[PDB]
RNA sequence: UAAUUGCGAUAACGAACGAGACCUUAACCUACUAAAUAGUGGUGCUAGCAUUUGCUGGUUAUCCACUUCUUAGAGGGACUAUCGGUUUCAAGCCGAUGGAAGUUUGAGGCAAUAACAGGUCUGUGAUGCCCUUAGACGUUCUGGGCCGCACGCGCGCUACACUGACGGAGCCAGCGAGUCUAACCUUGGCCGAGAGGUCUUGGUAAUCUUGUGAAACUCCGUCGUGCUGGGGAUAGAGCAUUGUAAUUAUUGCUCUUCAACGAGGAAUUCCUAGUAAGCGCAAGUCAUCAGCUUGCGUUGAUUACGUCCCUGCCCUUUGUACACACC
């Protein structure tokens, strides 16, 4: 595209979320070593921000940065569509909610414990450590925990 | 050359080689010749051809494989390892991409480079598994002109594809630096340390 | 299925740290196939009944 | 009633369709001109049979061809022997018989196969394997 | 380095265990007019060019 | 993120003055020039076209090819 | 001399045409653009982001200048591909609907295409003007 | 490989021995024969023996055959 | 009606099967040895062919 | 007697018995000077099938593939209402499936 | 020789089953008879470019002509022919030219005598005997089970990437199959991010779906060697489809989660040309479900044209106290 030129501006290794950025890689593919963002999310969020994803994470003005998280905590007010998330119908409050980074592995725990709380059996599945999704456990899985 | 056109044209190039010489992708089959004495019959080198695909019916009679166009055995060894069987069309652009690098470096007509590496990458002489008795020996023996050529073009390729694997260097450049450092023989090249082990366990056991 | 999580005795913790048996390696290397062409009929035939019959 | 023949050629399952008509020097393949063809690599070898015989020749006649079957390969050869063995068609039928031959010649002495069609039928898949001679696998115990 | 160039007069057959060499009969190329039997790896036929490495040695069985 | 993703000016500048010499540059050759990654590799060797230095004498996606000018 | 859209390499003419869309700016992009994907079986949304809807359309329009008439289903199939199933074997998918309706709906209020008869969409009269037009000029451009 | 069956050959030798005049040494002539003096029941079979009688009367010519 | 080619002649084949079995088991004391049919206007036509047809 | 455009479709599994009849009609009629389309063969459809030969699971796969040849043809001609009751009423055939229409449609 | 296929040797001569022959299927027929259910050219009707003409489409009959290409009847064609090598001076074999084709032309179907305690009473309203037969081992209904998971083994599917992934864009097959008491194949039109939904429609089918616009593949870019944008197991949440019934999650879809795997030890399978290998498709199962099978075509190589070393088997001879035949 071009051939560009800049200042020590640019700072690798910024952090957001509580987690740790590499910069020096596209700006995409760096909002997602968080826990919550895979590519597509990534990718929609940076387009909803405005922002150039020709731009590794560094140059990124700190400005830029703040609107990818507004975006990203907040995904149905930018209008992202709310099946693009990955928590809809809350179970408790029903309302739909994009969860991010160390919060993820929280509310994935409270999940399971309800099934546990619960008796369900797909519950009791988890909690002997199996395999819940149906799958034949005669073969597979023998190097295990 | 006296340009014609017609209805529908045929560019000013491609007018231009193409009724005069027989040429290559564009590459000079003429000059060119098998720097070695034997391996001519073996080293194919007129008759020119364009592009290195063929419907051609090698396979049929056992000595017709030398007839095959040299450089096509050569894309013909580069579609392999697997996911590479079938795929000429990846093989042959591979090709033209190699020999555009190997005149980029040094001149001298790339299907000439290529005559002298595999000239140079056949072994005069190899050994064979003999039983001698028990634990066996190894007899050393004059390998065939055909031969020198077969092994010739699946060192260098299998070289190339290895050495190609896993680093950022493409199999054109990669099929390059081995073709160059073979056809003067460096042994900087894959084939030719292997051409010369395969002789250096020759003259031991013999 | 109250009863089933209470369970401790249960689960894949308590069946890694036990050790395999035997007799799941081993084949179950057939048998009696060496006296296949030995009748155990004991009864055998006569060759009245095979002139009378064929 | 302009002079026309009309040829084919085929490879595997491709036939290709070639009418050869007295007229101006157009080539073009289906609807497209001869300079397009786009597999690319093998752009010269539908060339191929008008610079063997030279560029000239084909200027008091018209070359149309369509394709079907076969993939992006096989079409390429079908086309290539439709175009060559119409050309010879033409002057077998039209002008004399000296310059066809030298025609025949000028193809077959290169050949590629351009005036004959390649035999080659794939073979049938027969039960234990995947392919025709190619059986699945055995354990032993 | 001695390089001694051979030209294949005759096909004898194979031999070896396995049945992968040939044996043959030579005529070399610059001052002809004596032979020589060696031994082949890959496939020969009559009038073929073979690279000795050392000028006189031969063969005769193979196991 | 072993080195060479983005500019740093005296990268610039050693680019063009050491881009003669090449009888063969590709997005490779401007790595193994202890430099740029693939993208902005990429990214000179249009930058070089700019003007002066490599012709091209090849085409397209993966394989590239140019030389020194003349 | 005279020109169709068949006497320009497939590529450069789309090109040149989603270009022309591009500065255009009669388009109907339906903004659920650059939130999509294309296919059930794709990875990833297109990677020209605004734009690429000028690339489909031009390519829609010179598919059907070709033939005879092409629905909506036609599309799906043509620009549908492998889709991974992971672990599983690869299988051919249609791609989504929405996408290249709403490419044919844009392509009509724009007058380049038109309901055929028989079914489908056909190549509308003022389409063969603009598209044998756009063709003139990209040999025009090699000139 | 290419052998004639005994049905083949004990045709052939039946024929050259009566019909030796007519039966020159041109397969395609030596076929359309077979049509009108033989009765046989395949176009290949009927070949099969044409083009055999063919080679023996060919060597014929050459000196005499055993059988 | 309004069968497809196809399903009609695998149908037709069908048929002569299962009356071939039902004549084979009916008048085998009768020396049954097979059937055939003709399929005509305003009829269909049966022939079993028999060793001892007064007792048909 | 009016000219009544006919379509006669003969279909069998049987060629002989298939092209006797066919070009029984060919002659029959055309001896007799109507306007015909004479037969025009339809591709023939191999029906088949593919079955293991042993009836339980043991030994080597063994597949076998039974088929069945269904030729059809179809003459157009057209007549008046008196030869058409008279030719289709007789030529008939065990085997082959005749069938006449009046109609495009 | 593929062959107890033949030549030849000959107390044997002359023959039969089996191999061959034969049958089916794939390759070739400017000639046979035809085709709005296959297409071609012409002519109208007509669109768009540009052109004094010419190019590209459109058009179920608007007519006229034709059978190259598609279809299938009946024929024809190869017999290893011609020539040259090579040998008992033999059947054959190698080479060349020609040819659609010269590996039994390619590929199959059929298949002598005998053998086995091979498999199958879980295909059968095939069957002997035994068992059971009213608190049934008959049968139906409800609900689970055949999927159950420390682990051992076999057939596979997906991967370890830069001969690549991802995004555009290019765009090509063949074998198939489809619905009346019925819901089959489904073009098209709109709704939908998707999955799907919905109003219509053509097709009992060379007529409609269908050129099944398949996938690998080709091109232009983005990533750039980093367990990475390779890889997608695992798992959460949501939305759809089949079905009475989806929990132990039939299948499908979107976000998220992002493992092992950096080329696999001892071993061991398959394979010689349009083959191996890559790739998808249809058919079978079938309400739904293909990582499976049976066929199909698309891309399309390396290397043998040998030997008896291994292994397996056939054939002579040899020994035997075996003949219920080394179990
Ligand atoms: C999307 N829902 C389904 C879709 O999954 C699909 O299902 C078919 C299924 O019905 C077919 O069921 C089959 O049943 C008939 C019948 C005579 O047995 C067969 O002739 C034919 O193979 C097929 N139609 C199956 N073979 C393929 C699936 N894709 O197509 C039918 C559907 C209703 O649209
Ligand atoms: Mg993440
Ligand atoms: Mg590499
Ligand atoms: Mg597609
Ligand atoms: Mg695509
Ligand atoms: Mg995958
Ligand atoms: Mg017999
Ligand atoms: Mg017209
Ligand atoms: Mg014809
Ligand atoms: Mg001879
Ligand atoms: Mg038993
Ligand atoms: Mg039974
Ligand atoms: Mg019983
Ligand atoms: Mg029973
Ligand atoms: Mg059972
Ligand atoms: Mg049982
Ligand atoms: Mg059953
Ligand atoms: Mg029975
Ligand atoms: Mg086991
Ligand atoms: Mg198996
Ligand atoms: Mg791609
Ligand atoms: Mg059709
Ligand atoms: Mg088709
Ligand atoms: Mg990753
Ligand atoms: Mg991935
Ligand atoms: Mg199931
Ligand atoms: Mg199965
Ligand atoms: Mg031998
Ligand atoms: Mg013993």
């Amino acid at each position: 595209s071009l051939v560009v030129q800049e200042q020590g501006s640019f700072q690798h290794i910024l952090r957001l979320l509580n987690t740790n950025v590499d910069g020096n890689i596209k700006i995409v593919y760096a909002l997602t070593t968080i826990k919550g963002v895979g590519r597509r999310y990534s990718n929609l969020v940076c387009k909803k921000a405005d922002v150039d994803l020709h731009k590794r994470a560094g140059e990124l003005t700190q400005e830029e940065l703040e609107r990818i998280v507004q975006i990203m905590q907040n995904p149905t007010h930018y209008k992202i569509p709310a099946w693009f998330l990955n928590r809809q119908n809350d179970i408790t409050d029903g309302k739909d909610y994009h969860t991010l980074a160390n919060n993820v592995e929280s509310k994935l725990r409270d999940d399971l414990e309800r099934l546990k709380k619960i008796r369900a059996h797909r519950g009791i599945r988890h909690f002997w450590g199996l395999r819940v999704r149906g799958q034949h456990t005669k073969t597979t899985g023998r190097r295990r925990a | 050359f006296t340009p014609v056109v017609l209805a529908t044209p045929i560019p000013e190039e491609v007018q231009q080689a193409q009724t005069e010489i027989k040429l290559f992708n564009k590459w000079s089959f003429e000059e060119v010749e098998v720097k070695d004495a034997s391996l001519v019959d073996y080293v194919q080198v007129r008759q020119p051809i364009f592009v290195a695909h063929t419907a051609g019916r090698y396979a049929n009679k056992r000595f017709r494989k030398a007839q095959c166009p040299i450089i096509e055995r050569l894309t013909n060894s580069l579609m392999m390892n697997g996911r590479n069987n079938g795929k000429k069309l990846k093989a042959v652009r591979i090709i033209k991409h190699t020999l555009d690098i190997i005149n980029v470096l040094t001149d001298q007509n790339p299907i000439q480079v290529v005559v002298d590496a595999i000239t140079n990458t056949g072994p005069r002489e190899d050994t064979t598994r003999v039983g001698g008795g028990g634990a066996a020996r190894r007899q050393a023996v004059d390998v065939s002109p055909l031969r020198r050529v077969n092994q010739a073009i699946a060192l260098l390729t299998i070289g190339a594809r290895e050495a190609a694997f896993r680093n950022i260097k493409t199999i054109a450049e990669t099929l390059a630096e081995e073709l160059i450092n073979a056809a003067k023989g460096s042994s900087t090249s894959y084939a030719i340390k292997k051409k010369d082990e395969l002789e250096r366990v020759a003259k031991s056991n013999r | 299925n109250e009863g089933a999580i209470r369970d401790k005795t249960a689960g894949r913790r308590n069946n890694r740290s036990k050790d395999v048996t035997d007799s799941a390696t081993t084949k179950k290397s057939n048998t009696r196939r060496a006296t296949d062409r030995h009748s155990r009929t004991g009864k055998t035939d006569t060759k009245k009944k095979v002139n009378q019959g064929w | 009633a302009v002079p026309s023949v009309q040829t084919f050629g085929k490879k595997k399952s491709a036939t290709a369709v070639a009418h050869v008509k007295a007229g101006k020097g157009l080539i073009k393949v289906n609807g497209s001109p001869i300079t397009l063809v786009e597999p690319e690599i093998l752009r010269f070898k539908v060339y191929e049979p008008l610079l063997l015989v030279g560029l000239d020749k084909f200027s008091n006649i018209d070359i149309r061809v369509r394709v079907t079957g076969g993939g992006h390969v096989s079409q390429v050869y079908a086309i290539r022997q439709a175009i060559a063995k119409g050309l010879v068609a033409y002057h077998q039928k039209y002008v004399d018989e000296q310059s066809k031959n030298e025609l025949k010649k000028a193809f077959t002495s290169y050949d590629r196969t351009l005036l004959i069609a390649d035999s080659r039928r794939p073979e049938p898949k027969k039960f234990g394997g995947k392919g025709a001679r190619s059986r699945f696998q055995k354990s032993y115990r | 380095t001695p390089v001694t160039l051979a030209k294949v007069i005759k096909v004898l057959g194979r031999t070896g265990s396995r049945g992968g060499v040939t044996q043959v009969r030579v005529e070399f190329l610059e001052d002809t007019s004596r032979t020589i039997v060696r031994n082949v790896k890959g496939p020969v036929r009559e009038n073929d060019i073979l690279v000795l490495m050392e000028s006189e040695r031969e063969a005769r069985r193979l196991r | 993120a072993q080195h060479a993703v983005i500019l740093d000016q005296e990268k610039y500048d050693r680019i063009l003055k050491e881009v003669p010499t090449y009888r063969y540059v590709s997005v490779s050759v401007l790595v193994d020039r202890l430099k740029i990654g693939g993208s902005l590799a990429r990214i000179a060797l249009r930058h070089l076209e700019k003007e002066g230095i490599i012709k091209p004498i090849s085409k397209h996606s993966k394989q590239a090819i140019y030389t020194r000018a003349t | 001399p005279g020109v169709s859209v068949r006497d320009v390499a497939a590529q450069d003419f789309i090109n040149a045409y989603a270009s022309f869309l591009q500065r255009q700016g009669k388009l109907e992009v339906p903004g659920y653009v650059d939130i999509v994907k294309t296919s059930s079986g794709n990875e990833m949304p297109p990677q020209d982001a605004e734009g690429w809807f000028y690339k489909r359309a031009a390519s829609v329009a010179r598919h059907i200048y070709m033939r005879k008439q092409v629905g909506v289903g036609k599309l799906n199939k043509l620009y549908g591909g492998a889709k991974s199933r992971g672990v599983r074997p690869y299988k051919h998918i249609d791609a989504s609907g929405s996408i290249n309706r709403k490419v044919l709906q844009a392509l009509e209020k724009i007058g380049i295409v038109e309901i055929s008869p028989k079914g489908g969409r056909r190549i509308s009269e003022n389409g063969q003007r603009d598209l044998d037009r756009i063709a003139a000029q990209t040999l025009e451009e090699d000139e | 490989g290419r052998v004639r069956t005994k049905t083949v050959k004990r045709a052939s030798k039946a024929l050259i021995e009566r019909y030796y005049p007519k039966l020159t040494l041109d397969f395609q002539t030596n076929k359309r024969l077979c049509d009108e003096i033989a009765t046989i029941q395949s176009k290949r079979l009927r070949n099969k023996i044409a083009g055999y009688t063919t080679h023996l009367m060919k060597r014929i010519q050459k000196g005499p055959v055993r059988g | 009606a309004l069968i497809s080619k196809k399903r009609k002649l695998v149908a037709d084949g069908v048929f002569y099967a299962e009356l071939n079995e039902f004549f084979t088991r009916e008048l085998a004391e009768e020396g049954y040895s097979g059937v055939e049919v003709r399929v005509t206007p305003t009829k269909t036509e049966v022939i079993i062919r028999a060793t001892r047809t007064q007792d048909v | 007697q009016q000219i009544i455009k006919i379509r006669i479709t003969l279909t069998s599994t049987k060629v002989k018995q298939l092209e006797n009849v066919s070009s029984n009609i060919v002659k029959n009629a055309e001896q007799h000077n109507l306007v015909k389309k004479g037969p025009v063969r339809l591709p023939t459809k191999v029906l088949k099938i593919s079955t293991r030969k042993t009836p339980n699971g043991e030994g080597s796969k063994t597949w076998e593939t039974y088929e069945m040849r269904i030729h059809k043809r179809y003459i157009d001609l057209e007549a008046p209402v008196q030869i058409v009751k008279r030719i289709t009423q007789i030529t008939i055939e065990p085997g082959v499936d005749v069938e006449v229409v009046v109609a495009s449609n």
